[PDB]
């Protein structure tokens, strides 16, 4: 069911815009490198937390 | 299907009353010292807003039952319904039409050879009225899933006859809010006669200013030549002392019957002089203790139908009472605002006739009203907006149009307030549409 | 619409009627030979599932016609209507209570000293029925399309009254189904008393065995002295002979008639003990019959309304029959299952008092039933699970509770069926609340 | 003085809303700030203003 946007649980603390990746145990981590970037935050979040952001 | 709540559930504590309060004390308490089971009081003698099922303490297999089933039934109405005009069915709008006195002319046999067939018109003035309140309440009732939280028809069948009354109920309230809130939107755009008093609250004295001032108007308003203040229309019209209303809130009712009746020796003499109607209280600051006749509303109802449906495979009823009414004040009808706090110097300038019509090169007068809440004076500066080039008021509001033009005039009448850093001014608007001119010819010599 | 379908649709032929009448003579098919339309009575004669249009065999531009629309409607019921308890309109919870037999002291005669107002509560168990099949029925009536299938009001009006009739057989089977899933429930659950016995449909001698077994097993259920032998709370009930029901299957209802009853010379002292109802069979692998009282059954009604709905739209009615009731079975009844197969040795561990309610630091003594069949004497491990430290249960059951429990406990009493390798625990369980103590002695010596 | 939050009990569906409202018994007639937070709970639910 094309999902535009996912609530994936933080595996930092992400800050809104943040570009997202892959981290440990699949929790979603601040990038800067284009190729690991899946998808970018639209709110913040500490760790542990769902965050919620777009794919694109 | 719940778990362990606890019973102290939205209650925070200004002081724990089981603790040292009661048990840690050379004080106020030291009279339930000498209870015993004061704890258990203390924990749910508030009331448990949820009920675990407890067993029994001696066969613990068994379950202790709810004795008792109370349904409280609640009936609410509405002080101001008293006010409600009745029922239109069709249409939409409402014309009100006052029409108001003329002026003399002297008596000449002379200029009567001639002055025959002459033509004064009337001078009516029209209002209109428009339905606004149109919503629905709606309350389901499942029937069938409601009988598992019941024994006792009796109790079932009176809970069920108490949420039809909560469709009811939701009437009351919302037009008793509905016809508060035709007080603050008049007082918001500033048609009541505004009358300035000191706080009633702060001294006794002031309280004895104000209540000379409700008898002073009431009986201005129901002088037989009539007055051409007290309405926002500034027609002249008498009222009636059995027709005027009193709208006071219990806070100024009960500071005057303790300091002005009882204390007073001739109660019929500082009385309020008619029907003093009790509200909760007025929403705009500092309004007080409104002043109106009965027929300054104008509440009429358009629809009230209870339509239902019925869902099978969920068996529950939806109910949806539609109320549909015309919610809207007169501006004939007297209506006097009791105003403490700082007013404006005028709150309103009225223009004589709001509109008007006059050929392309007639004339037409007017007559600035001033609702200045003092003993002041106030010149009015007369405008004419979307003029061009002859169409122009000579002061004191005699509008000479020129001629050439059919663009909409609009005549404003000024009352400037206050120093030339804040010049504050309250505008009267009329407009004038003008009608053409053929009797002239385009060129003249 | 449908092409070239063959009369033969599903059909498996054992052999070709047509070629063993015309080919083969001498044999059982030789007096079919002198029927001179026996081949088309051998094509279509059992029943067409879809119509071919058949034209007509004078003029082959007709087709041939459908003369006569014949509408089965058969009417179903549910056998076991008689076991129902009747209606409960208003509630959700039936419970029932059972006060059990008490144990017998020795007379003390100086321990009594200081036991006189001792108290020893009631063996009282309990038990709590709720509301379980809340379900409903649907039907489309789409009836403007139905009306091309038919030719008359007649069959119109026949076939609308037949679809109305699937709604309440559907009602009728299905609480049937329920009503044999109680049974299968219970069994699974081992709640049922097994009776480990060969098949009757195997040998004459297993046969009898079983009308022996059956009738001893009637008599030991009415005995009146009772026995706790026969419930799944093991309280000692006593069933009556009026209220026996027998739910044997239909074969062993045609084994009764042809080999022992037909031989009779006294049918009285061989046929079966009470009632006996006749279903089509049990679908738990092995259970043979199923003996219980009338007691056993608790089916209680609690809603059977049918509401309809039309859709303007699509032109159908929709029926909507909704039925909901209480289907539980009550532990408290003997109910006794025959099995055939292999069962486990041990199918319950009953434990007694099984909802306690100890002090804080107090004791509880908890006794277990073991349900066998070959009995054995095979042991009980007692245990309790609950998060403190302190709180051990004896070998004989007696729960120590500590000093600071403040968790729910749940006692177990474990049987251990089959070797170590591959154990099978058969486990009866309680609970206990605390009710906590206020001894304020944090640290002892 | 108290705060009164008006579904006192609620039965949600899993995955499902409810809108809950909340009245202020205040003596000083200030405007006063109502903060919704939610407990005891997972990964997942979540409550905003009003």
């Amino acid at each position: 069911y094309p999902l535009a946007a996912w609530q994936v649980i933080a595996g930092s603390d992400i800050k809104v815009g943040d570009n997202l990746t892959t981290g440990k145990d699949g929790t979603a981590v601040p990038t800067d490198d284009p190729s690991t970037v899946f998808g970018y935050a639209v709110e913040e979040a500490q760790e542990g937390q769902l965050v919620t952001l777009v794919i694109s | 299907t719940f778990n362990d709540v606890k019973t102290s559930l939205g209650i925070t504590e200004s002081y724990d009353i089981v603790n040292a309060i009661r048990n840690s004390q050379g004080d106020n308490f030291k009279s339930y010292v000498p209870l015993a089971t004061a704890n258990n009081v203390a924990e749910v003698g508030a009331g448990i807003l949820i009920n675990q099922t407890v067993q029994n303490d001696f066969i613990t297999s068994l379950v202790d039952r709810i004795g008792l089933v109370v349904i409280r039934q609640v009936s609410l109405n509405n002080p101001l319904k008293k006010f409600k005009k009745g029922q239109i069915p069709l249409g939409r709008t409402i014309e009100e039409i006052y029409t108001d006195i003329t002026k003399e002319k002297q008596y000449d046999a002379e200029e009567a050879e001639q002055k025959v067939f002459e033509r004064e018109m009337p001078n009516v003035k029209t209002l209109f009225h428009e339905r606004n309140r149109q919503g629905f309440y709606h309350q389901t009732i499942q029937d069938d899933s409601l009988k598992t939280a019941f024994v006792s028809w009796g109790n079932f069948e009176s809970f069920v006859s108490s949420i039809i009354n909560a469709i009811y109920n939701s009437a009351e309230v919302d037009e008793y809010e509905y016809m508060k809130l035709l007080v603050d939107n008049y007082y918001s755009k500033g048609l009541f006669t505004t009358v300035k008093i000191d706080e009633p609250t702060s001294s006794t004295g002031a309280l004895t200013e104000f209540v000379k001032k409700m008898r002073a108007t009431a009986r201005k308003l129901t002088l037989p030549q009539g007055s051409r203040d007290w309405n926002s229309m500034a027609v002249r019209t008498r009222s009636y002392m059995e027709d005027l209303h009193l709208i006071i809130d219990a806070d100024l009712e009960a500071e005057l019957d303790v300091d002005v009746l009882a204390k007073a020796f001739n109660m019929n003499r500082t009385d309020f002089l008619g029907n003093v109607t009790v509200i909760d209280g007025f929403a705009s600051t500092g309004l007080e203790a409104v002043l109106v006749d009965k027929d300054w509303f104008m509440v009429y109802d358009n629809l009230h139908k209870m339509e239902t449906v019925r869902n099978p495979r969920g068996l529950y009823w939806n109910y949806y009472y539609h109320v549909w009414q015309t919610l809207s004040v007169s501006r004939f009808a007297n209506a006097v605002a009791f105003v403490s706090g700082d007013v404006p110097a005028v709150t309103q300038v009225i223009v004589s006739p709001n509109i008007a019509a006059v050929k392309q090169g007639g004339q037409q007068q007017f007559t600035a009203y001033v609702r200045a809440t003092n003993a002041k004076d106030h010149k009015v500066v007369w405008s004419v907006e979307g003029g061009s080039t002859g169409t122009a008021i000579t002061g004191d509001g005699l509008l000479s149009v020129s001629g050439n033009e059919d663009n909409q005039l609009t005549v404003k009448a000024t009352v400037d307030i206050g120093t030339e850093d804040k010049p504050k001014l309250v505008v009267g608007e009329a407009v004038v549409s003008i009608r053409p001119n053929n009797a002239s010819g385009g060129a003249q010599a």
